[PDB]
Formats: structure tokens, sequence, C-alpha cells
């Protein structure tokens, strides 16, 4: 199989892109049954005050009051 | 070592369980579904200890208590507690027996009212009000009377782990906890059971684990009783067939001059048929004697006291004065006495699996080297087709002292392979 | 006992003994029609159907009446059913979701028990054994078996198979049998796959789809021939028509009250429904193991359920670009108010023609009393609108428009080939 | 081909 291409159980080629895209386009689980990488970030306007979990958009930070509890 | 997946302290004497076993403080390893479900079954309760029952959780297919416990699913409404909180028969809707005709119990189980105290426990309910064993107010001997309720049991399951009077007589602390038994039995150390005199060190194993039979057991196994005779293969027997012209020991040890057989005369009244030879009693029951069968070696008991025959022109007439049918003719069998049916006759030969003998006698080829003279003239037992010569043990093989001779490249290679290193 | 079939037209019951042919029982139809699964409940002479041009799932009595939908929510190419009997779960197939789904008719609970499948097909389940079977014929085919709750999925026969549309089971002999459509067969095993046997060459089989197995005969329908045959199960057999002419014919399925009798675990009396919330599944060697719809998690008990929306958050009926039905079926937000029942329950065509709540653009909207008509209903002379505004006012110029010369004009300005005049 | 049509 070429270097661009992840070779599947089954010998197929499919390309790294599509290997955990979410989805098993190889028909069998090989380009899904190893990919665990999706963190808990949020994504747009929004912030995550660092070592808080919670998400927040980004108009409230120093709006004069601490929207995370500490700080 | 850091047994039951490295949780737990065990005693590192190098054996291991299995992959699917509990393992237990004092050993003994125990299967996954033992763990956990009132049953102690370590000894010392590590497959129960409230530790480990701490954070395991029942399988999948197992009914699990409110106490945390895992009963297998069909313990589940059997009218019986098992689970010990009573959480598997909680909610269970029995259907209502008919009372006109059964007995409704106070554990919910149905049961025909004929079978109360019929004269054993039926309900097994926590009340355990069937078995009062109506009709008789005692029980008679060969039996110990039940303490509160008066059933017939054996003292023979006195502490033996169940409830055999369903009143705890079998488990009363009156007797086995006390002290040891009655004068005529022993107590088992598993279980903790008092047993008969004549289990205890009898030849066999009557405990579950054989501690009725711990090695010191009288003299030997033929030890026997001063009624019984001894037998050199450890068989005891009646001293009444000694000496009686049969093997009842098993061994011949009771059918031997060589401890005591010269003096066997026998009881009473039977005939003495001198004809006969130790292949066959000479002493004959009169019970037989006259009856038509050639008791004797050649039925000289059918002819001293008896009526005359008139016999059959259909039937062999042996010369001697005997009558018997044409099967016996040509078998190797003295059937008249005076050798009449075998004399003349002219024998076929043996059949393809049959071995022959030098004078002319067919035996199965089982019974070849077997150290019995089977072909009476000692054929099956010639040296020549008995004997087996041991293996040459040639060049490229070392015999060895043990005699199981190795292949030349492994002289004393510091690996034992003849026994206690031989080699 | 009837046979049980499915064809695009309808869904028909039919007896077995060929000498008679009326149905049974009352023909399922629609004026929109494909039917493809089938199932039966006898304990309440019910049957279930699928229908691919709704994607909705029914059931419906022998008699006719009483038709309910079981659900109309993400059902994709629904290509088979099958029902245990005795926890009374559906299961189906999805051919475009690309799972199976199993769902409780005693409160609608449904879960994805396998989800990750290329092509399935056929599904079969056997609640006494415990097992459920499922056929997928991409490139790399094969055929499942599972525990019925939709675990230790492995493949049982996975050599020799091209296209194995349908599955069926001996119940009397506890064999699975299955079609092969590519090499043109039918075999049969244990339930393990072990024991592998082939039938003999089928006169004209040459693409096999629905399989059945009752008493000593296969019944099987076949997309080349558009008909039903019978051959005896044990080898070629007589192969005897059955029907003819049947369109295009789908699954069939042997009704028999007698089949759907027994009881595991998951139904024995004293208790329900084998102590699960929500579902219990039987599994093998006399077992059962409990379930929990989506969005649920099996509590520290393994039996009782609680919310889980951490890992299985709440879902929508429908995505935003849809209206969601007053039934479970979703359709495109502007078919809305366009005068065609497209929601299968009128929903979509309610309270209509109000302000917030207008007609389609492509429907045409009464005047008068809110009320929108398809827009092929406008000035097609027929008073559809309530207030007639539907045949008000409509071009009447035909024009010097006409038809090539080629093709002979009528008075209603419709043209046919000159040909076609005084036929 | 086998697909339902
Ligand atoms: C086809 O099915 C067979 C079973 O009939 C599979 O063979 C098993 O393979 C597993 C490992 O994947 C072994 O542990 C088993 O012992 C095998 N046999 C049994 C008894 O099941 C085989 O792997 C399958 N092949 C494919 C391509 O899926
Ligand atoms: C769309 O228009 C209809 C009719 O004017 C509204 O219908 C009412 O809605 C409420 C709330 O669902 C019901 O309790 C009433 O019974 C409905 N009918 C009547 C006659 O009151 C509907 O509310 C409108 N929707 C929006 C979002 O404005
Ligand atoms: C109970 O037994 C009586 C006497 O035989 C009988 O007449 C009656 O029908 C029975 N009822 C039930 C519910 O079993
Ligand atoms: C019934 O159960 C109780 C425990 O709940 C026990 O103490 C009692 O001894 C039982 N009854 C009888 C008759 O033993
Ligand atoms: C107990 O339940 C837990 C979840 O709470 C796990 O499923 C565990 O595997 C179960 N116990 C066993 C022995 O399988
Ligand atoms: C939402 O979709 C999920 C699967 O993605 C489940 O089917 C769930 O039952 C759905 N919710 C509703 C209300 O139908
Ligand atoms: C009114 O509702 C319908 C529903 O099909 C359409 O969305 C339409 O476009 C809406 N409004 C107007 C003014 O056309
Ligand atoms: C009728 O319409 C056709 C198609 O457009 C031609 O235009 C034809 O010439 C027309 N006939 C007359 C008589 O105008
Ligand atoms: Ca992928
Ligand atoms: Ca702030
Ligand atoms: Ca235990
Ligand atoms: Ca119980
Ligand atoms: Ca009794
Ligand atoms: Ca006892
Ligand atoms: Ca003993
Ligand atoms: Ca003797
Ligand atoms: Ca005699
Ligand atoms: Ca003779
Ligand atoms: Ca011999
Ligand atoms: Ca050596
Ligand atoms: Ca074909
Ligand atoms: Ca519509
Ligand atoms: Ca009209
Ligand atoms: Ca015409």
């Amino acid at each position: 199989c070429s270097p661009t291409h992840f070779l599947c159980d089954n010998g197929n080629c499919i390309y790294k892109a599509w290997i955990c895209d979410g989805d098993n386009d190889c028909r069998d689980m090989s380009d899904e049954k190893d990919c665990p990488t999706q963190p808990f970030h949020c994504p747009s306007t929004q912030w995550q005050c660092p070592g808080y979990s919670t998400c927040i958009n980004l108009s409230a930070l120093c709006d004069g009051v601490f929207d995370c509890p500490n700080g | 070592y850091l047994a039951n997946d490295n949780k737990y302290c065990v005693v590192d004497t190098g054996t291991r369980c299995n992959q699917l076993q509990f393992t237990c403080l004092n050993g003994h390893c125990i299967n996954q579904d033992w763990k956990c479900d009132n049953d102690n079954d370590c000894g010392d309760g590590s497959d129960e200890l409230p530790t480990v029952c701490a954070f395991h959780t029942c399988r999948s297919t197992a009914f699990t208590c409110g106490n945390g416990r895992c009963v297998p699913y069909h313990y589940r409404c059997d009218y019986y507690n098992d689970c010990g909180d009573n959480s598997d028969e909680a909610g269970c809707l029995f259907r209502n027996c008919n009372s006109t005709t059964e007995f409704t119990c106070s554990n919910g189980r149905c049961i025909p009212l004929s079978y109360v105290c019929n004269g054993i426990n039926n309900c097994h309910d926590n009340d355990t009000s069937d078995e009062k064993n109506c009709p008789p107010h005692t029980c008679p001997p060969d039996f110990t009377k039940c303490q509160t309720t008066n059933i017939c049991v054996p003292r023979a399951f006195l502490c033996d782990g169940d409830n055999d009077c369903g009143d705890g007589s079998d488990e009363n602390p009156i007797y086995c906890a006390s002290h040891t038994c009655r004068s005529n039995e022993f107590q088992c150390l598993s279980p903790q059971r008092c047993i008969p005199s004549y289990w205890f060190c009898d030849g066999e194993a009557d405990c579950a684990d054989g501690s009725d039979e711990p090695d010191t057991c009288g003299h030997s196994v033929n030890t026997c009783r001063a009624s019984q005779f001894q037998c050199d293969n450890g068989r005891c027997i009646s001293g009444n067939w000694v000496c009686d012209g049969d093997n009842d020991c098993g061994d011949m040890s009771d059918e031997d001059q060589r401890h005591h057989c010269e003096l066997q005369n026998c009881s009473s009244t039977q005939f003495t048929c001198v004809n006969s030879r130790p292949p066959n009693r000479r002493c004959i029951p009169q019970y037989w004697v006259c009856d038509g069968d050639a008791d004797c070696s050649d039925a000289l008991d059918e002819l001293q006291n008896c009526t005359m025959r008139t016999c059959s022109a259909g039937e062999f007439s042996c010369a001697n004065g005997r009558c018997v049918r044409q099967s016996f003719r040509c078998d190797r069998r003295n059937d008249c006495g005076d050798y009449s049916d075998e004399r003349g006759c002219s024998y076929p030969p043996c059949h393809a699996n049959q071995f022959t003998c030098q004078n002319g006698r067919c035996i199965p080829r089982f019974f070849v080297c077997d150290e019995d003279n089977d072909c009476g003239d000692g054929s099956d037992e010639q040296e020549h087709l008995c004997h087996t010569p041991e293996p040459t043990c040639p060049l490229h093989q070392f015999r060895c002292d043990n005699g199981h001779c190795i292949e030349m490249g492994r002289v004393c290679n510091h690996v034992d392979d003849c026994s206690d290193n031989s080699d | 006992n009837f046979l049980l079939f499915s064809s695009k037209t309808a869904v028909r019951g039919i007896p077995f003994t060929l000498s008679t042919q009326e149905d049974v029982m009352v023909p399922v139809t629609g004026s929109p029609s494909f039917f493809v699964g089938i199932d039966f409940d006898a304990q309440h002479s019910t049957v279930f159907y699928s229908d691919l041009s709704k994607d909705i799932i029914y059931k419906q009595k022998i008699d006719g009446t009483g038709k309910e939908v079981i659900t109309a929510n993400r059902l994709e190419s629904v290509e088979c059913l099958t029902f245990d009997w005795i926890s009374r779960n559906l299961y189906w197939t999805d051919g475009g979701l690309k799972s199976v789904t199993v769902l409780r008719l005693a409160d609608k609970s449904r879960r994805q028990i396998i989800s990750n499948l290329n092509n399935p097909r056929s599904i079969v389940v056997h609640p006494t054994a415990g097992y459920m079977f499922l056929s997928d014929w991409f490139r790399p085919a094969k055929i499942m078996r599972a525990w019925s709750d939709g675990s230790h999925l492995m493949p049982i026969v996975n050599t020799s198979l091209g296209w194995p549309n349908g599955l069926a089971i001996d119940w009397s002999a506890s064999r699975l049998y299955w079609v092969d459509a590519f090499f043109d067969k039918i075999e049969h095993s244990t339930l393990d796959g072990l024991d592998r046997k082939r039938l003999g060459h089928v006169d004209q089989m040459t693409h096999p789809f629905g399989l059945t197995v009752f008493k000593d005969n296969v019944f099987i329908t076949d997309w080349r021939l558009g008909a039903i045959i019978r051959v005896r199960k044990s080898d070629g057999g007589d192969m005897t028509v059955i029907r003819r002419g049947i369109s295009s014919v789908m699954h069939v399925k042997a009704y028999d009250a007698d089949l759907q009798t027994g009881s595991n675990y998951c139904s024995q009396t004293t208790h329900a429904n084998g102590d699960c919330s929500h579902f219990c599944f039987p599994v093998p060697n006399f077992q059962r193991v409990c379930g929990c719809p989506y969005g649920m998690k099996l509590q520290r008990d393994q039996m009782t359920c609680e919310g889980d929306p951490a890992r299985e958050p709440p879902t929508q009926q429908c995505g935003s670009l849809s209206f969601p039905c007053n039934n479970g079926k979703c359709v495109p937000s502007f078919f809305r108010c366009d005068g065609v029942d497209d929601c299968h329950d009128n929903s979509d065509e309610h309270q209509c023609g109000v302000f917030n709540n207008t007609c389609s653009p492509s429907a045409f909207a009464c005047v008068r009393g809110g009320q929108c008509i398809p827009g092929q209903w406008h000035c097609d002379r027929q008073n559809d609108c309530l207030d007639g505004s539907d045949e008000q006012n409509c071009p009447t110029h035909a024009t010097s428009s006409t038809c090539p010369s080629t093709s002979f004009t009528c008075d209603n300005h419709v043209c046919i080939p000159k040909d076609w005049v005084c036929d | 081909x086998n697909x339902x049509x």
C-alpha cells in the first residue's frame, strides 16, 4: 500500500484524512478501531477559563465581575 | 504473592489458581460463581469477607439481593430464603394452595395435607410445622429420637451439615458438640460428624475427606474379625467357607495347604466322593445327592444311593449307566463319569483367535502367560512364547540401571532421565 | 396454521394445503404500498409489517381491525422483522442506518443493539435458546450469531457464501437453514454453525429471498420466478409451485400458534419480566440479562435502570430543517400545508392557511376559511376549495398553440397521433 | 444485483 494511505485489515488502501473521521471507510472497523482523539475543548466565540470546565461568551471576560469561580 | 487482581495476600507455596478461580487467604481455590453468595467455601470466609464483597458486582446473569450478594437466578421465588435477607423471595406472588385438600406452609410452599407429618419435612419452612410426626409419641431403637419432634433419624447424620430432623437433634449441642459420640461410634473431621464404629477403620472412605480411614486402622485391611477369615489380597470372608473346596477369599488364601487345608473334612452327612481331586471338592451336600446333576468329578453321587434311570433313545446312554443328551459329547467335559462321552471323539480344531495346547485343548488367546496353567499341560505358559526379551539397548542407546535405556547423547547430562538420576 | 407472505402490493395469509386456495387472513394494503418485513404475534392474533413507501412498522389483527403503528421515527429500509414471543421484543434491520434495533412492545423502548454492519438483511431470533442470527451480504459475506441482548457478535458461517438472503430455523430440530443467492443454494446447520449440509439442486431456483421451515416442507420465494415454491426440507425435494405471478415478492413466514409456546426466566410466573425494568433478554444456557433503552444505564444491581444523560444525551425527533409530525415520522419543513398528507397522520395538513401556519408556495390557498389544497387541483374542473376559489377566473386561452402536424388534435386540445383515431 | 428496489 502507498504511504499516502492507511492499509485496512481487509487489504483496502484508504486516505489518512478519512481514518478517524467517525465512519468505517474500510468497511471493516480498521479506520475507526483506534480513534480516541476528541477533547472537551469549546469552539466559536466561547472562552475556557483555565483549570475550570465551563465555557462562556468572551464578551463576559473582564466585564467587571469574575464569571468563573476564582480569577 | 498478590492474588485476586493484585488485591489480596496469599502464602507463596509456588502453586497458583486458574484464570477463572478466586483465591482464598488459605488457598483451596474456588470458582468465581461461588464468590459472595452467603456460602462459605474458603473456610476463612475470604470468598464472603465484607472487604471482598464491598466492590464486587453481580454477573449480568445473577439476581442481586438488597444485601449485595449474587445468587443464581433460579433461586429467586423458590419458597426458600437462600439470599439470607429474603430479598429474592420479597414480592413473589405464589399460587394459593387448595387448603381444603393441601397445606399452605409458613414459607408459602404448597404441599398435600396427606404429607403433613407423613415421616419427613416437606415444607422446609422457617416455622418447620409440617413434620411434627403426629401419630406416635416416641421412636424405637436402631434410630435416635429427634429432640423436639420425634422423627426416627440415625445418629450417623449428627453434625453432618444439614438438619436431618428439621429440629436440631442431628445438630444438638447436647451431643457431638459436648463429647465424642456413643460407645459404638467415632467422629469424622470433615464434615464434623458422628459415624458408626463399623464405618471407622472399615477398609473404605466414609467421611467426605476419608478421616474415618486415617492409615492407622487395626492390624491391616485383612484384620477382619475373630469370626472372619483373613486373605492375602486384603479381603475378609466368613470362616464357614474356609477350605470348602472352592476359592472364597478371592486369592485362594482359604484354599491351600500352604496356610492350612490338609484337614478340610466337611460338615456332618456330606457324601465323600474320593474320586474328586483338588480341581473339585470330594465332599458334596446330600441336599443335591442323586438330584440328576454331576456334583462329583465322575458323578458317583448319582449312583451311590440313587434310584436307577430308564434313560431315553433320544439321549446319549453312557456305557457306565449314566444318561445325558448328545450336547454333552466331544466337549472336553466328563459328563458321564467314565469319560464315555469324550472317549472316541475327533474334536475339530480350535477357532481362528483360539489358542491350541499340546494336549489339543482350546483356550482363549487372552489366557496366555498369566501364571495360571489354563492349558492343563502348561502350553499357554511355555517360556518360548511367554518370556519377553528386554530391549538390546545397542550403540546410540545407554542402558541406565532403571531399565529405560536412553539415547547415548544424554549420558550424565545432569537431567534425570532414569527415575532417581540413575544415569 | 397458515402461510404468511409479503409482496409489493399486499401482505397475505394462505392455507398450507394447496388443495384449497382462499385466504385465511384479510389482505393488508394501502394506496402507496411496498411491504417487505413481516412477523406474527399468536397470543394476540396479531401480525406486524413494514412498508418501505412509508418507513413505518405496523401491527394489525388477522380480522383487519385495530391497525396501529409501532414506530415511524428513524427507520431506513427495514429489510426484515423477527419477534421474540416470550419476551415480547420486536427486532428489525435497518439496511439504511446499517444496524439492528430491538423494541419492547409493552412500552415503547428501543436501542440499536448492533450498529456497524455493511448490508444486513434477514434476522431471526430463537427465544428459548437465547440466540439471534443475522445475514450480511457485503463482499466478505457472512452469517452472524449473538446473544439476544446484542453481544458476543461472532461469525458462524463465513466460508463459501455470496448474497445469503433469507435465514430460517427448524424449531423441531434446532437447525438453522439459509438461502444463498450467488451460488443458488439452500444450506442448513446446527445453531453453532457446525455440521453444515447442502440441499440438492432446485429446479428454476435462480435468486431466492424469503425462506421458511414448517413441518417437513421448505418454503422459498424467488425474485426471478416471482413465485412461492415448496420443496421437502431434507433434500432437493419435489418442487411444487404454491403461487405464481405474485409481482415483487418478499419474505415468507409460517403462522403457527403452537410454536409461540414456552417460558425462559424472562417470563416465568410469580414475578414479571425477569425482574428487569425496560427489557430482559434470554441468554443461552437458561439465563437472562437485563437491558436499558437509549440514554439509560443499568444500576449497581444490574437489573434496575437509571438515567445516563452524560454518555447518551437526549435527542430531538427531527432536525432543524424538518417538521416533526404528531406521529413519530419526519417530513421536509416545506411539506407542511402543501395540501398532501405526507406524515400519514394529516399532522402536516392541520389548521393550515392561518397566520403563523401558511400554505406552502407549491400549494394553492383558498381565500377564505384557512384551507390549502394541492397545486394540481387548481382549475381542473372540480370544486376542491370549500369556497370554490380553485375554479374561478383561470385562463381559457388555448391560444393559437398547436400540437405537431403528425398529431391529431381533440376538442379538449389534448393531442394524439392520427394513427389512434377511430380505434 | 440483489438490493431491494
Ligand atoms: C469465520 O468464522 C470462524 C468460526 O466458525 C472463525 O473462527 C474462529 O476464530 C476465532 C478468532 O477470531 C477463534 O478464537 C475461534 O476458535 C475460531 N473458531 C471458532 C470455534 O469459532 C473465523 O475467525 C471467521 N473468519 C473470519 C474471516 O471472520
Ligand atoms: C398558529 O396559529 C394557530 C391558530 O391561530 C394557533 O393555535 C392555538 O395554539 C394553542 C397552543 O398550541 C392551542 O392551545 C390552541 O387550542 C390553538 N387553537 C386556537 C383556536 O386557539 C397557534 O398557537 C399558532 N402558533 C404560533 C407559534 O403562533
Ligand atoms: C379445591 O378442592 C375442592 C375439593 O376437592 C374442590 O371442590 C374445589 O373445586 C377445589 N378448588 C380449587 C380452587 O382448587
Ligand atoms: C424464623 O425466622 C427467625 C429470623 O427472622 C428465626 O429467629 C426463628 O427462629 C425462625 N423460626 C423458627 C421456628 O425457628
Ligand atoms: C459488576 O458490575 C460492574 C458494573 O457496575 C461490572 O459490570 C462488573 O463486570 C460486574 N461484575 C462482574 C463480576 O462481571
Ligand atoms: C433521539 O435520537 C436518539 C438516537 O440518536 C434516540 O433514537 C432517541 O430515542 C431519540 N429521541 C426521541 C425523542 O425520539
Ligand atoms: C407559510 O408557511 C408555509 C409552510 O409550508 C411556507 O413556509 C410559507 O413560505 C410561509 N409563508 C409565506 C408568506 O409564504
Ligand atoms: C401551432 O403551434 C405549433 C408549435 O408552436 C407551430 O407554431 C404551428 O405553426 C402553430 N400553428 C398555427 C396554425 O399557428
Ligand atoms: Ca473513517
Ligand atoms: Ca467577567
Ligand atoms: Ca460463597
Ligand atoms: Ca430463594
Ligand atoms: Ca411431612
Ligand atoms: Ca445433620
Ligand atoms: Ca471407613
Ligand atoms: Ca473356600
Ligand atoms: Ca447330585
Ligand atoms: Ca462331555
Ligand atoms: Ca495361563
Ligand atoms: Ca541424564
Ligand atoms: Ca444467482
Ligand atoms: Ca404535506
Ligand atoms: Ca379543482
Ligand atoms: Ca382512439
